[PDB]
RNA sequence: GGCCGGGAACUCAAAGGAGACUGCCAGUGAUAAACUGGAGGAAGGUGGGGAUGACGUCAAGUCAUCAUGGCCCUUACGACCAGGGCUACACACGUGCUACAAUGGCGCAUACAAAGAGAAGCGACCUCGCGAGAGCAAGCGGACCUCAUAAAGUGCGUCGUAGUCCGGAUUGGAGUCUGCAACUCGACUCCAUGAAGUCGGAAUCGCUAGUAAUCGUGGAUCAGAAUGCCACGGUGAAUACGU
RNA sequence: AGAACCUUACCUGGUCUUGACAUCCACGGAAGUUUUCAGAGAUGAGAAUGUGCCUUCGGGAACCGUGAGACAGGUGCUGCAU
């Protein structure tokens, strides 16, 4: 039913928030689908290190964004209020939807 | 080219300028800048003077010169040989 | 190379033949990559060629092999000095090889019509002795033996 | 019952279902002829069955996705070597010896900064 | 990098996204169909190219935030490929760390 | 055989041959054809006077060797009298769609001079 | 001029980021302008405080700033004023509500950024490069330090010509990712101009 | 129609683990290091690729990213604007792209990818237009929607060795889109045109395997504007005697 | 890692000068919005509003415009001072 989709820079952030909402969950009820790992995103940039020319001197750089999902079905309206008025991890994006 | 539902294009100074004009005597070089802006049928026997970078080019309007911009008759960059 | 012994490439057999030597064979033909356009082009002209020939198309290309197929070669070196030709032995898989090449070299040559017909009439003209591969392997054959004196 | 293996090559996967039947080949709803116009594709697809038993004996339910048609032939060769392998284990040491074991692991090099297609260099010059 | 070029971004940032909204109904009414094709749909024309230049945002050119570099920008950070490079060696950019594959 | 002034080249596809006609190109001919009835694949010479009048008629349509000839030599001579920067470029004989003159414009200058 | 950054090689391995907080592409570069301008007006006005990290985060519309500093009582002053001061003065620039915490850096010989700093700072006063960089070294090494690496570059003396000199002690081995290498640069700006500090100090792998 | 119920097997995803260590066998070796083969193993000995660039050298490059000592200008060497220029063209060089064709061109039909990007953004479907595109307009901040048909390939015809049904420069005309604005000086489309070019002198370059070669795809920059750059996959070689 | 304008640093011409961009003073004052004319534009002239948690009526933050000077500004030189 809700849909919490997590996303992060970091994977050991996002599984510690991961881990910490669904067993924020199975607390305060039961019936959570379980994280789904979801493809990452690599973000691949490529620069000159250069201050001038030198053209194929360059640095590649990414970033990964790491995505879980949590897909909790049929709240007990105990979990949502839990889920909510939470912002953990500092550096993890959540978006609950449903 | 300038598509043709946008219809032509000619700026707004130049065009007060052939209206005050074509309304008030063929005597004067119209002094334009506006190299950009299409030539119009009602432009025809003036005697406008286009920017061409740092000279304004007299170039006496025909209805021959009615599809084009004004900037093709005043050539901007000079070349005599090598 | 300088330091490495070269361990040598697994090809498969021809699928049509499960020659392996028809396989290098399609690979010396092929361009670009293209695998299918060679073999397509190998596949017509060994059917041509043991038309013309009656024999087994892998028969009548070994017979052309044989005919083209060189035993001797001259390299340019040395022992000290100056860089004469000197006629060295050519071991089978070479031999193999520069037949091979030689003929695929000729069949470019001498626009017949396409690849297929071309490949066809210089395997034809090496099972007779006639081809340009053939001549390729006696000029080849007569630098050595010019340069037997060197060894 | 049903000996499955998956097999790999070349940015492609396969699904190989083997089944003791009467010669069945059937490739992505398509039978091995009608989805590899390729014959050295089908060469290679039946290679590790030409190996041991394919008169009839094996019935072969194959879905491969990903990579082109070598790809996709030699993962599925791959595929069938490992359910064989899972149906007359025995058959290993066969296999092995002409190979089809082997992953054949060698993929695409990635382009490279200052190269053009991951060795080929842009063109020296000089002076 | 010219502070007087910088102050030329700002000027035409702050006049795009104010005369925007206008230029767009604008725009709305040339690219129209409809609006008698001769009359709303000319003068148009014309209200379009009397507005102020510097309000069209084809006109800014992003420049790197800290240095003001026009070339070698990077809409994902907002800085052109040195100031990007520094931040990231220093740790300054979350995530972004050298990539190798 | 003997189209539009010109004569056209029987042993060729229809198609083929008709583009030999200065102002008809692939498009235009397989036009001609389709209005004409012809098959694209028939030779010149397969064909019946009826089909290559009306062939004829058909290219009748279309302004062709004289005809366009002296219509693009009045563009071209209408923009280098009227002195626009496209007929400087038609007089000097350099390119006139903006192309590079630094290095290359053989093809609209020639072979190199020195 | 051949060298990877230390911390931008380890970033991923051993060292953590500075900033620590996810965007999307539509407020990235925002936030990163935002973190620039907090960083350099904290550096600016604690210039006097010692600071040798401040690390950012963006917790749900919050920024909390973490000041790594070696003189936390001199960055806090008297009744939380100094740190109210900052947090008033970092929300307006940051446009969201901020959060100022302080860490307590206990051994400021062993931090590459308030070594060159010192040093930086000596080289200001003209004490001379060789003395900074050897009393650097030797504090590091006794504080307990299986390495440091101190490199000054410039007119150094007000020498016309410029030049590099270098003091090792112990290891800094770069090459190995799994070593703890805290690696942090400063410029002295003396009379005769910029003279760059670089420290290297390691203090073990994993 | 994985379309649905359903299953959690498989692919896949992405977290955590195992796995490769000369670990084992034999021989050689100074009884050493190591080397040579062999077994098993997905992989064999730094498995493949990358990142990682010692002390220094070239007073190499960059004061035009930035910072900076000094010097210099400060009713101007600072600042604003319009137009022009950076696109000039007797020439010379570098790096590329496309060709010279039949292992191909064209037409019809039909397979198989990977990796990405997307909110004043990507924009299906439907309608209109030969087309570039337009109108209307869902979906999508995304393993969901879109970009987005991979192409080479394969099958079937045709062309039949011609400067050609090769080549696609150039030029004329007619347009589309972006943008205040397409003349200088955009890209693209359509019609017409059909240039040089027949495989390139002395010379010279890259590459040892999924590499070269060839085929397509994406991205950054970006209103628009790559044959460049960065990345991705498809097909897929030849050869290494040796010094 | 992308010059039509912009970019842009160059040229011609039209302009400004404590300035396009900061801080500091005093003077008059809200910020904004619409609009007319002339001009290539820069710009120069002209027309209604508008009276904010600080009004202790003193004054005030914001944003202006104007004066004078510290200054600001420089993609000006030196990469052989860094
Ligand atoms: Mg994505
Ligand atoms: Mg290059
Ligand atoms: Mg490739
Ligand atoms: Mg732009
Ligand atoms: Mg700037
Ligand atoms: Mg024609
Ligand atoms: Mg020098
Ligand atoms: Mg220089
Ligand atoms: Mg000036
Ligand atoms: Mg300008
Ligand atoms: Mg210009
Ligand atoms: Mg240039
Ligand atoms: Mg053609
Ligand atoms: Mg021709
Ligand atoms: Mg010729
Ligand atoms: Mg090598
Ligand atoms: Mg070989
Ligand atoms: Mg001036
Ligand atoms: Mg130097
Ligand atoms: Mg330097």
């Amino acid at each position: 039913r809700i849909r919490i989709r997590l996303k992060a820079f970091d994977h050991r952030l996002i599984d510690q928030a991961t881990a910490e909402i669904v067993e924020t969950a199975k607390r305060t009820g039961a019936q959570v689908r379980g994280p789904i790992p979801l493809p990452t995103r690599k973000e691949r940039f490529t620069v000159l290190i250069s201050p001038h020319v030198n053209k194929d001197a360059r640095d590649q750089y990414e970033i990964r964004t790491h995505l879980r999902l949590v897909d909790i079905v049929e709240p007990t309206e105990k979990t949502v209020d839990a889920l909510m008025r939470l912002d953990l991890a500092a550096g993890v994006d959540v978006q609950i939807s449903l | 080219p300038r598509s043709l539902k946008k219809g032509p294009f000619i700026d707004l100074h130049l065009l007060k300028k052939v209206e005050k004009a074509v309304e008030s005597g063929d005597k004067k070089p119209l002094r334009t800048w506006s190299r950009r802006s299409t030539i119009f049928p009602n432009m025809i026997g003036l005697t406008i003077a286009v920017h061409n970078g740092r000279q304004h080019v007299p170039v006496f309007v025909t209805d021959e010169m009615v599809g084009h911009k004004l900037g093709e008759f005043a050539p901007t960059r000079t070349y005599r040989g090598h | 190379p300088r330091r490495r012994v070269i361990g040598q490439r697994k090809i498969l057999p021809d699928p049509k033949f499960g020659s392996e030597l028809l396989a290098k064979f399609v690979n010396i033909l092929m361009v670009d990559g293209k695998k299918s356009t060679a073999e397509s082009i190998v596949y017509s002209a060994l059917e041509t060629l043991a038309q013309r020939s009656g024999k087994s198309e892998l028969e009548a290309f070994e017979v052309a092999l044989e005919n083209v197929r060189p035993t001797v070669e001259v390299k340019s070196r040395r022992v000290g000095g100056s860089t004469y030709q000197v006629p060295v032995e050519v071991r089978p898989v070479r031999r193999n090889a520069l037949a091979m090449r030689w003929i695929v070299e000729a069949a470019r040559k001498r626009g017949d019509k396409s690849m297929a017909l071309r490949l066809a009439n210089e395997l034809s003209d090496a099972a007779e002795n006639k081809g340009t591969a053939v001549k390729k392997r006696e000029d080849v054959h007569r630098m050595a033996e010019a340069n037997k004196a060197f060894a | 019952n049903q000996y499955y293996g998956t097999g790999r090559r070349k940015s492609s996967a396969a699904r190989v279902f083997i089944k003791p039947g009467n010669g069945k080949i059937v490739i992505n709803q398509r039978s091995l002829e009608q989805y590899f116009g390729r014959e050295t594709a089908r060469m290679v697809v039946r290679q590790p069955l030409e190996l041991v038993d394919m008169v009839e004996k094996l019935d072969l339910y194959i879905t491969v996705k990903g990579g082109g048609i070598s790809g996709q032939a030699g993962a599925i060769r791959h595929g069938i070597t490992r359910a064989l392998m899972e149906y007359d284990e025995s058959l290993r040491s066969e296999l092995r010896k002409a190979g089809f074991v082997t992953r054949d692991a060698r993929q695409v090099e990635r382009k490279k900064v200052g190269l053009r297609k991951a060795r080929r260099r842009p063109q020296f010059s000089k002076r | 990098a010219k502070q007087s070029m910088k102050a030329r971004e700002v000027k035409r940032v702050a006049l795009a996204d104010k005369y925007f909204a206008k230029r767009a109904e604008l725009k709305a009414i040339i690219s129209d169909v409809n609006a008698a094709s001769d009359e709303d749909r000319w003068n148009a024309v014309l209200k379009l190219q009397t507005l102020p230049r510097d309000s069209s945002p084809s006109r800014q050119r992003n420049r790197c935030r800290q240095t003001g570099r026009p070339h070698g920008f990077l809409r994902k950070f907002g800085l052109s490929r040195i100031k990007v490079r520094e931040a990231a060696m220093r740790g300054e950019i979350p995530g972004l760390k050298k990539a190798s594959w | 055989a003997r189209i539009a002034g010109i004569n056209i080249p029987d042993h060729k596809h229809a198609v083929i041959a008709l583009t030999s006609i200065y102002g008809v190109g692939k498009t235009r001919s397989k036009a001609i054809l389709a209005a004409a009835g012809i098959a694209e694949d028939v030779k010149i010479s397969e064909l019946s006077e009826g089909q290559i009048d009306t062939l004829r008629d058909e290219v009748a349509k279309f302004v062709v060797e004289g005809d366009l000839r002296r219509e693009i030599s009045m563009s071209i001579k209408r923009l280098m009298d009227l002195g626009c920067y496209r007929g400087l470029r038609h007089r000097r004989g350099l390119p006139v769609r903006g192309q590079r003159t630094k290095t290359n414009a053989r093809t609209r200058k020639g072979p190199r001079k020195p | 001029g051949q060298k990877v950054h230390p911390n931008g090689i380890r970033l991923g391995i051993v060292k953590p980021w500075n900033s620590t907080w996810f965007a999307n592409t539509k407020e990235f570069a925002d936030n990163l302008d935002s973190d620039f301008k907090v960083r350099q007006y904290l550096t600016k006005e604690l210039a006097k405080a010692s600071v040798s990290r401040i690390v950012i985060e963006r917790p749900a519309k919050s920024i909390r700033v973490t000041i790594h500093t070696a003189r936390p009582g001199i960055v806090i002053g008297k009744k939380g004023e100094d740190v109210e001061k900052l947090r008033k003065v970092v929300a307006d620039i940051a446009g969201v509500p901020a959060q100022i915490n302080i860490a307590e850096v206990r051994k400021p010989e062993l931090d590459a950024k308030l070594v060159a700093d010192s040093i930086t700072s000596q080289l200001e006063r003209r004490v001379m490069f060789r003395r900074a960089m050897k009393r650097a070294v030797q504090n590091a090494m006794r504080l307990g330090a299986k390495g440091i690496k101190v490199e000054v570059s410039g007119r150094l003396g007000g020498a016309e010509i410029a030049r590099t000199e270098w003091y090792r002690e112990g290891r800094v081995p770069l090459h190995t990712l799994r070593a703890d290498i805290d690696y942090n640069t400063s410029e002295a700006h003396t009379t005769y101009g910029v003279i760059g500090v670089k420290v290297w100090i390691f203090k073990g792998e994993i």
